[PDB]
RNA sequence: UAACCGGAGAGGGAACCCACU
């Protein structure tokens, strides 16, 4: 879809400040596989904020 | 790795506590399990009662 | 992988009530308070405070499962006293006593420190 | 324009390996060699 | 990776939903263009570890993490084997807090 | 039908432990304070670690775990911060967190003790306990190995994780001589005397006292450095009193709405 | 071409060069190559042992002294 | 592998005592008199330092570079 | 007096040692 496969950061609610990669997103929720714990939780898609992981200067 | 001191076992990325005694065959450590058997060259008088024989001097 | 997150013992979900009163039907004047996201810390002081009330005929608390964070407090009083006000008065004075214990611990500190 | 950099075993020198290359170190000659850490976001819960 | 036959050959390569025909429902961009996941990358069950294609256009032939295994990639090494083929070993680590059901003697 | 009037008597107060005696209270109130010392007293502890380069021999999570267990002096901050989950911000704030930073590279020839001296805070008041006695070893690096990370400390209590547990050990005790026979010794003389036993060396246990309740609960609260041992107490009394006030508000809403 | 002006005991080639120098000494029936190899090997052993004690100069040196004395 | 930060049972910080305790044993203290000169009373906290085996000193022998 | 896209369960067999209740 659109944000499936991107690194997000949960920014509200009980998992605040927790990083993971989105596995499956729908119009409302998303399944984030958390980076520290060994678990995939299902968070609301508005509690998320994309963080991205890129490199500049490519030369 | 023989008669080799302890800095050098560690310089080759090894442990000085490894006992040895095993083979590497296609990158697997294999051990040869010791198999027992009967002593050869020795006379043993048994008695099988489940046959036609009273006694038997194997060798 | 089936481990519950540890904030689940004190954080209330969405829709859960803290406390929930249910009239009990077997005996007259008995209620059941069901506190969510609590344990023996809060359930034991209230019960022992309710047993000091002379108008309380039964008080107890249980924790139905330890993997779940909920206690039940069953109170039965005498007919001129609802268990709604037994449970309220058992908290008001438990508060008044903890506040007084705090004042006294504080003056005993500042007298021990140089005194 | 990232050439897939490896670290040698015995040398500890970064090499550039593109595809269709022999895996050997640019010096000393070593056939074992490892990859570098990721650049993504590693965040742990000190937990 | 190997020489399977005249027309058949394996190679470490990110598959693409364009040429690799057999291909999984997975996230292939976790692995970088070398076709190998890099150390420090969180994985889970049936995430692609070593991207691999075998030519027929290309079939997908890649290796995946064992279902419900869930680690972080520890280190990746690349080398050649006696036949002189590229050969890699990835190891994946997984921290295990003592939860209930675990056996203690 | 009413409250009791407890009295307190501090017998020893150092900067590492307090011994007090509480009299005239119920056993349930005295034990529930003991539990509030251990779980519900807020404290600052590292809880978010972003590792930029780790080449030590320890893991990535082994470092982060050993960093969460480093006690940070929370003493007047901890009551001004907010919980992270309640800060109306995005990505930690100075008003709900404290930021740390470790950057170490071993260049010399000897091994490097990465200790908690290297954790540099951005607030001068929340520091690891180094103020006024060695430091908590985090790793040991060799020549060429390094560690850069930044970490964040937020507020929490020992009911979520033990890292937010402000005490070394709470020593509760009541009735030192078996006056209530709450415990029943099969041979009462093989038992050593309590520290608080007002008993001679002749007799073994106090004679049975039939009508009698516990009072005089003896406590010995020992801090781990993070809060001062009399602030653990004053905070457990306020934390308990606040659990009760919140329960009472939710109760009055349940009552009026039925 | 890189090994030519680059020294062989720098850095991790130390042990491998030690065994290979012993192999080069053993492969030779000429006494001159054996004595040159013995001198090079003793010099490399001393340099490596000095480098090894300097790194173990701190905090491993301290636990060796405690174990030696605890037994 | 490396000294735990806290005593598992108690909560007390024992992470800063491994060097001090190996230094006292190097001095001359007996092992039981070193453990209370450091201030470890409960036997819960005392087994952290007696039983600890330090492996990171052996793991540091495997240098990545130099 | 106007407005660009549509494809989906894939997939594997034989033999041997170790271990668990
Ligand atoms: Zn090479
Ligand atoms: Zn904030
Ligand atoms: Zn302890």
């Amino acid at each position: 879809n659109e944000l499936i496969g991107q690194t997000v950061r949960i920014s509200q609610g009980p998992y605040k400040g927790y990083i993971g990669v989105v596995k499956d997103a729908t119009e409302s929720t998303a399944r984030v596989e958390l980076h520290s714990t060994c678990q995939t939780i299902s968070v609301d898609r508005q509690r998320l904020t994309t963080v991205g992981s890129r490199r500049p200067g490519g030369m | 790795l023989n008669g080799l001191t302890d800095r050098d076992l560690c310089e080759l990325n090894e442990c000085p506590l490894d006992p040895g005694g095993y083979f590497i065959i296609n990158g697997s450590e294999k051990v040869l399990i010791a198999q027992e058997k009967m002593a050869t060259n020795t006379v043993y008088v048994f008695a099988k009662k489940d046959s036609k024989y009273a006694y038997t001097g194997e060798c | 992988m089936n481990a519950p997150p540890a904030f689940e013992s004190f954080l209330l979900f969405e829709g859960e009530k803290k406390i929930t009163i249910n009239k009990d039907t077997k005996v007259p004047n008995a209620c059941l308070f069901t506190i969510n996201k609590e344990d023996h810390t809060l359930g034991n002081i209230i019960k022992s405070q309710l047993l000091k009330d002379p108008q309380v005929l039964f008080a107890g608390y249980k924790v139905p499962h330890p993997l779940e964070h909920k206690i039940i407090i069953r109170v039965q009083t005498t007919p001129d006293y609802s268990p709604q006000e037994a449970f309220t008065n058992a908290i008001t004075d438990l508060i008044s006593e903890l506040s007084l214990l705090e004042e006294r611990f504080r003056v005993a500190i500042k007298d021990k420190q140089e005194g | 324009q990232q050439p897939m950099i490896y670290i040698c075993g015995e040398c500890h020198t970064e090499n550039e390996i593109k595809s269709r290359d022999p895996i050997r170190c640019r010096e000393c000659g070593y056939r074992i060699m490892y990859k570098k850490r990721t650049k993504r976001l590693v965040v742990f819960d000190a937990r | 990776e190997s020489k399977k036959g005249f027309d058949q050959e394996e190679v470490f390569e990110k598959p693409t939903r364009e040429t690799c025909q057999g291909m999984r429902h997975a996230i292939y961009d976790k692995l970088d263009d070398d076709g190998l996941i890099a150390p420090g990358v969180r994985v889970s069950g049936d995430d692609v570890i070593i991207g691999k294609t075998v030519t027929l256009t290309k079939r997908d032939c890649s290796t995946f993490l064992r279902t419900s295994e869930t680690g972080i990639v520890d280190q990746v090494m690349v080398t050649l084997n006696q036949e002189g083929y590229k050969f890699c070993k990835i190891r994946v680590r997984s921290v295990r807090i003592p939860q209930i059901g675990d056996k203690f003697a | 039908p009413y409250a009791n009037q407890p009295t307190v008597r501090i017998t020893e107060l150092t900067d590492e432990n307090v011994k007090f005696i509480i009299e005239n209270t119920d056993l349930a109130v005295a034990n529930s304070i003991r539990r509030v010392f251990i779980a519900e007293v807020p404290i600052i502890a590292i809880d978010w670690v972003q590792i930029d380069a780790n080449s030590s021999v320890l893991h990535d999570e082994f470092i982060a775990h050993r960093l969460g267990l480093i006690p940070l002096t929370s003493d007047d901050i901890v009551d001004k911060l907010q919980y992270s989950r309640d800060c109306t911000c995005e990505e930690f704030c100075p008003e709900c967190s404290v930021e740390f930073t470790l950057d170490v590279r071993c260049n010399e020839d000897q091994t490097r003790h990465v200790t908690s001296r290297d954790l540099i805070s951005n607030s001068p008041r929340v520091i690891p306990v180094t103020s006024r006695q060695d430091d908590i070893l985090i790793v040991k690096l060799r020549k060429g190995q390094e560690l850069r990370l930044r970490a964040y400390a937020k507020k929490g209590f020992g009911k979520e994780h033990a890292k937010w547990n402000p005490t070394a050990g709470v020593a509760f005790e009541y009735d030192p001589d078996n006056a209530l026979r709450h415990t029943v010794y099969p041979k009462p003389e093989e038992w050593p005397k309590s520290e608080y036993s007002e008993l001679d060396e002749d007799e073994s246990q106090a004679p049975y006292d039939p009508n009698g309740k516990p009072e005089r609960f003896y406590y010995n609260v020992e801090s781990c450095g993070s809060l001062r041992p009399e602030t653990i107490v004053l905070s457990a009394l306020s934390g308990l009193k606040k659990k009760l006030s919140d329960l009472q508000t939710q109760l009055s809403h349940e009552i009026q709405s039925d | 071409e890189k090994e030519r002006f680059r020294k062989a005991p720098p850095n991790y080639a130390m042990k491998k060069t030690q065994l290979l120098k012993e192999k080069a000494m053993a492969e030779d029936l000429g006494d001159q190559d054996k004595a040159k190899q013995i001198q090079d090997q003793l010099n490399e052993l001393e340099e490596r042992a000095e480098a090894l004690d300097r790194q173990r100069t701190k905090n491993i040196s301290a636990i060796s002294y405690i174990n030696q004395r605890n037994r | 592998m490396i000294i735990p930060v806290r005593c598992f049972t108690c909560g007390k910080i024992v992470g800063n005592k491994w060097e001090a305790y190996l230094g006292l044993l190097q001095a001359e203290y007996t092992e039981g008199d070193a453990l209370d000169a450091l201030g470890l009373k409960r036997y819960c906290c005392r087994r952290m330092l007696l039983a600890h085996v330090d492996l990171i000193e052996k793991l540091l022998n495997y240098a990545p570079l130099e």
